[PDB]
């Protein structure tokens, strides 16, 4: 129950955001790419011949 | 004519069986895979009924397809195909003989 031009106001939030977690996004993408290449390395070098 | 081809084929086949001890094992499996299909159709002809028709068709498909994969193994196992060894025809027989049992257990 609040109206247009008589209850506009602001809202205030205070928070913290360290320099540690600022750089975790490209390291998260980079860790998924790095754990994606090793599957191609193990899958590629592995013996599957049935003859000698 | 047919007497000469008959006795020629009997002798030239029985010597081939007595040479290799793999072939009589295949053919001994094959003949009783024919008798399964014969009496399994004799149940249908005996009492005139056709109600669980998929359960009829699944066992008959098992008999025919399982017969055919044995004949392909026999043809490929006497004379080798150019490029395919004898260790690879057998593994292909295992895999393609192992798909068919699953799709004939879903179907009943
Ligand atoms: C529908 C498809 C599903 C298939 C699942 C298996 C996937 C295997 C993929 C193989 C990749 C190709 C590499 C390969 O060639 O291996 C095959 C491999 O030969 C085979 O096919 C044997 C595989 C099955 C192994 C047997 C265990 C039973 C498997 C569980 C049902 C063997 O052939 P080769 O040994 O390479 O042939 C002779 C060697 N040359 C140098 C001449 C080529």
């Amino acid at each position: 129950n609040l109206i247009s031009q008589v209850a506009n106001g602001q809202v205030l939030i205070k928070y913290d955001y360290p320099k540690s977690s600022f750089f975790k996004k490209p390291l998260s993408i980079a860790c998924y790419i790095f754990t994606a290449l090793m599957g191609v390395f193990v899958l590629k070098t592995l013996n599957m011949n049935v003859t000698n | 004519d047919f007497q000469e081809t008959f006795k020629t084929s009997k002798r030239a086949y029985f010597a081939q069986i007595e040479k290799y001890p793999k072939l009589k094992l295949i053919d001994t499996f094959c003949f009783f895979l024919v008798l399964l299909g014969v009496i399994q159709c004799t149940f249908i002809i005996l009492i005139r009924d056709n109600f669980p028709f998929n359960a009829f068709l699944a066992g008959f498909i098992i008999c025919v397809g399982q017969f055919v994969l044995l004949m392909s193994l026999r043809l490929q196992l006497c004379n080798s195909f150019p490029g395919i060894s004898k260790n690879r025809a057998f593994a292909e027989f295992i895999v393609a003989s192992l798909i068919l049992h699953f799709v004939c257990l879903h179907f009943i």
